[PDB]
């Protein structure tokens, strides 16, 4: 027995037929450490250590050791490994993850030699850290004081802190948090482990090393391996580490404990943090939650609590959803479904946007509604649905660019960290036929109406929670932090605030002063001969169906089929473009002559893996003329491909746009998500201005995403009531101007065999369009003033850009700009923007199709400071001596993006890309060899080109007021200021 | 909940 001279006891052993794989769970028999070792022919390996990790208060530590281990180790003694990892890795996953009670940490690659140097840093970096050693990394990643002059005011600061006021500032997040610990006062989750930016402060260094002492033990862990490499030698691997302790009783100090259900529901009032200028009384908050059980549930209802979630919420036609939505009480859901990651299962139901007089209609709604199913249950044909889409996805097992082996992992760990089996959650066939069965033999209502009742309904396990803006509590918290930080200074000498002004200088330098290439050399890399000079190989075969261009891609899907049909809208009236968006939302949420929407979502459902209707926008190398299209995405199984050409067709010509109503509740939901985004995501605000300014493809995306979008809805409600007609007949010239059998492409991804019987319903479908659209042939120009502008918000943290065409220095694209652009991100930017200036990221992006390269910033505390880092970037470019190992790593780690594994879905979609924006096979392989070939010349020359960003660059933030005129007063008139 | 690095 290999395995017990390696010193692990096998303890369990199954084939999962739903993965193909063989799963053993071994223990380390001197630690207790356990090992699931999954093996099958999976190449995307996948590789997870989790510690068992629940806070006992709100000081944020699991979360700060997660940023601190990942900051040098042992073997691995530079400043931060894992930017390494991601500059000069192949990996398919880089991440590290802090859940409630647990953290995660997993990489993955389809390469072997790479997988294994991703594994030995991270276990490395887990069990011997560097940041136990001395408080420098703790200070940095947690919290310390910053003063930069005894003149002036303290300020807290770090990695950990300033990310956590950025979470701590977005209502969603403030809720949820809110309701979690609401439920479950009595237990871990009761406080939060990724931190609360008012106890940040009170850890100290050795609590934090304590932490580490305890939970980061071999005992207290549990390892996944997952994937086509060498089972044994991932117990070789493992017996480095685990051999070096001894057994720890730790285990017994993590176990998570059961919070005892309520006798009596509980009601809260809560704020959140709001504009001034916004109608308060309008943007409320009502959310009711529940813990289901104390009691582990059985398979059997656990898998039924899964479905009944889908059934109730799934779709936009699922009832719950669908009447809570259609009540007009609130803008969109929040905060909603079922949770099961956690000990206990949690259900939550609200609605966000509502007025202050109707929070308790809310309420009520909610309740008469959840009764309502309990009661009446659930039509057969939606429960059909329900099942097929289910059934559908499982088979399917389409995790997009996660892996999944990391799903699985995910899956076995929500069981396995509270002492459960780790092989019963990954299986759901036995379960699932069980459950198809009691359907049919005893019916809906009897299987769904117990569980609404008893774990829902007579629950008392239910806390209410009500939301409401207050425009004062941000600077009510800024107010208090500094008050606190004034009597930190008051009560120092002299020289303590010259002493700190010293170490405040002293870090600067440090974060600001890179490792040098002798240093990186640690961590090890592959060699460029290591890698394949050729691209991934996608079978593409060009054809021609009823007059209509068609790409055939033949790979084994699982006699799955995947079509996107793609219509024009490049000559669509400027004045139609903004609508769409709820054009595409219309096509899939409005019933046809014949049809309600329901019923058509539910045919839907039973008869495929669903079908999207969405628009893409892009610049095209070497053209003025964008590529300007919609896109209907359709899959189902090979058998049913007649179905899914019916009902895309169906969709797309036979849906009638009268819904008045539902077009309203479009709008809003509309709303929602834009101020949203606005506030967690304003960078991809920013990118959207700036490329609107800089090219047809931008203003165009722009007007149907952008700032001009969220404008352009608020203009859209009266023209909803007043002129209801006017609306709907642009629906329909949308209509009228894109569908056509002209100029349409079709693309398909599926087996061989399966291609050749899908045809003939292609055929068929491209024979019911009209042939050619309506409207005209040109496609008319657009742009924004090129200015700079500031995007008010209320925020604590900014979104900072800067963008210019690169293409217009006379700059000729070479592959060469894709590694420098990703050194540039991971070096530069990740040292000066996040690490040294607070932000939580920092990034460039480049447009090798429009030439564009952009700068922008993500929850950042400043804004001009930003913008001068931005400029600085020619002169790193220029100072930099990268020796050839450097250039290598910065190859790979390019590679690594353009290889990306993709499942077959993904592989035919960006063939499908690649065809729509000009991008030949030989240019493919042009550019891969420009790339392997990246030279230091190349890294100075590109720096001349980025320097017309720095000279003629635009710049758009989304920020603060305070910081917009603050910057204004610095620069007078430099930002043009948009509310 | 879910806290990243990247
Ligand atoms: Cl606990
Ligand atoms: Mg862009
Ligand atoms: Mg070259
Ligand atoms: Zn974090």
């Amino acid at each position: 027995d290999e395995a017990e001279k390696l010193g692990f006891e096998k303890v369990s052993e199954e084939f999962i037929s739903e993965c193909k794989s063989k799963a053993i769970l071994f223990k380390h028999k001197k630690t207790g450490c356990e090992v699931m070792s999954v093996s099958n022919e999976d190449e995307n390996k996948v590789f997870g250590v989790v510690f068992r990790t629940p806070p006992k208060d709100s000081t944020g530590i699991p979360h700060i050791l997660q940023h601190s281990v990942l900051c040098g180790s042992r073997k691995y003694p530079v400043k931060e490994p894992f930017v390494e990892l991601l500059k000069g890795s192949l990996h398919t996953f880089l991440n590290a993850f802090t859940y409630p009670d647990r953290t995660c940490y997993p990489v993955a690659s389809t390469n072997t030699k790479d997988f294994y140097n991703l594994v030995d840093v991270y276990l490395d970096a887990v069990f011997f850290p560097k940041c136990v050693d001395d408080a420098h990394t703790f200070q940095q990643e947690g919290w310390h004081y910053e003063l930069n002059d005894p003149s002036e005011d303290i300020s807290y600061k770090g990695v950990v802190f300033n990310e956590m006021k950025g979470v701590y500032s977005q209502p969603d997040n403030i809720l949820g948090r809110i309701a979690q610990q609401a439920l479950s006062p009595e237990n871990t989750y009761g406080v939060d482990s990724g931190g609360d930016p008012k106890d940040i402060p009170n850890l100290t260094f050795e609590e934090f090393k304590e932490f580490h002492r305890q939970y980061y033990h071999p005992s207290n862990a549990r390892i996944w391996f997952y994937g086509d490499d060498d089972p044994v030698h991932r117990l070789r691997v493992l017996s480095e580490y685990l051999d070096m302790f001894e057994a720890s009783p730790s285990p017994n100090s993590s176990k998570i404990k059961f919070q005892k259900l309520f006798s009596e529901p509980v009601r809260l009032v809560e704020k959140y943090p709001a504009g001034r200028d916004g109608d308060l009384k309008k943007k409320h908050m009502l959310c009711v939650n529940w813990l289901l059980s104390e009691k582990p549930l059985d398979l059997q209802t656990q898998l039924a609590l899964g479905f009944l979630d889908h059934l109730m919420l799934g779709t936009p036609a699922s009832p719950l959803r669908k009447i809570l939505l259609e009540s007009g009480l609130g803008e969109a859901l929040v905060s909603s479904g079922l949770s099961d990651e956690l000990l206990q299962p949690q259900f939550g139901i609200g609605l966000k946007g509502v007025s202050e007089e109707n929070v308790q209609k809310v309420e009520e709604l909610i309740m008469d509604t959840l009764k309502k199913l309990a009661e009446e249950g659930f039509d057969n044909d939606a429960v059909e649905a329900s099942m097929n889409t289910i059934e559908f996805s499982l088979r399917e097992n389409n995790t997009g660019s996660f892996p999944r082996g990391l799903s699985l992992m995910l899956q076995s760990i929500s069981k396995w960290i509270y002492d459960m089996d780790p092989f019963e959650p990954l299986k759901y066939t036995e379960p699932l036929k069980a459950l198809k069965t009691r359907i049919a033999e005893e019916g809906s209502k009897a299987v769904f109406s117990p569980l609404i009742e008893k774990l829902i309904l007579n629950n008392s396990h239910r806390v209410t929670i009500e939301m409401q803006p207050d425009p004062e509590k941000a600077t009510q918290e800024e107010v208090e932090e500094k008050n606190i930080l004034e009597k930190v200074k008051a009560a120092m000498t002299e020289e303590d605030l010259a002493e700190l002004a010293r170490a405040t200088e002293e870090l600067k330098l440090k974060q600001e002063t890179p490792d040098p290439p002798e240093a990186l050399r640690c961590v090890p890399s592959l060699n460029l001969g290591d890698i394949p000079k050729e691209p991934t190989y996608v079978p593409t075969e060009v054809g021609d169906i009823n007059g209509v261009k068609v790409l055939r891609h033949d790979l084994f899907t699982n006699d799955i089929i995947y079509t996107e049909v793609v219509f024009d809208i490049g000559s669509l009236k400027h004045e139609l473009l903004p609508l769409v968006p709820l054009f595409c939302q219309s096509l899939l949420e409005m019933g046809t002559k014949d049809l309600t929407f329901v019923q058509l979502n539910q045919l839907i459902g039973r008869k495929t893996g669903g079908i999207s209707v969405y628009p893409l926008t892009s610049s095209v190398r070497g053209k003025d003329e964008p590529c300007s299209k919609i896109i209907v995405r359709g899959k189902s199984m090979a058998g049913r491909a007649d179905d899914l050409f019916n009902l895309m067709n169906c969709l797309l010509q036979e849906v009638q746009f009268t819904d008045q109503q539902r077009f309203k509740q479009f709008v809003s939901q509309s709303r929602a998500r834009m101020e949203n985004r606005l506030r967690g995501s304003g960078h991809g605000i920013a990118a959207a201005r700036m490329d609107a300014m800089l090219n047809i493809a931008g203003w165009m995306s722009e007007q149907m995403g952008g700032l001009s979008y969220l404008e352009f809805l608020h203009t859209l409600e009266k023209k909803v009531d007043e002129d209801w007609e006017g609306i709907s007949s642009s629906l329909e010239e949308i209509r009228r101007s894109l569908l056509a059998r002209n100029g349409c492409i079709v693309n398909m991804t599926a087996d061989g065999k399966s291609l050749t019987n899908v045809e003939k319903s292609v055929a068929k479908f491209l024979d019911l369009l009209p042939e050619n659209p309506s409207g005209g042939l040109v496609t008319w120009d657009g742009r924004l003033p090129l200015r700079n502008e500031a995007i008010v918000i209320p925020t604590q943290v900014n979104y900072v850009g800067k963008a210019g065409n690169i293409y217009s220095t006379g700059y000729e694209l070479d592959g060469s700009a894709y590694v420098i652009s990703k050194h540039i991100s991971n070096t530069w930017l990740w040292d000066r923007v996040r690490v040294s200036g607070g932000a939580y990221g920092g990034f460039c992006d480049f447009d090798s199709h429009s030439g564009v390269f952009s700068y922008l910033s993500y929850r950042d505390p400043n804004l001009l400071k930003t913008l001068d880092i931005y400029d600085g970037t020619g002169d790193f470019l220029r100072g930099l001596d990268v020796d050839q190992e450097t250039l290598t790593k910065a190859i790979i780690g390019t590679i690594g993006d353009v290889d990306s594994y993709q499942l077959p879905d993904a592989k035919g979609y960006s063939s499908l890309l690649r065809h729509l924006l000009g991008v030949t096979d030989e240019e493919r392989q042009r550019k891969r060899e420009e790339i392997l070939t990246t030279s230091l010349k190349d890294f100075k020359d590109f720096a001349q080109a980025i320097d017309v960003v720095r000279d003629k660059g635009v710049a758009v933030a989304v920020a603060s007021a305070e910081d917009i005129d603050a910057a204004n007063n610095e620069r007078s008139n430099f930002f043009e200021v948009k509310k | 909940a879910a806290l990243t690095r990247a």
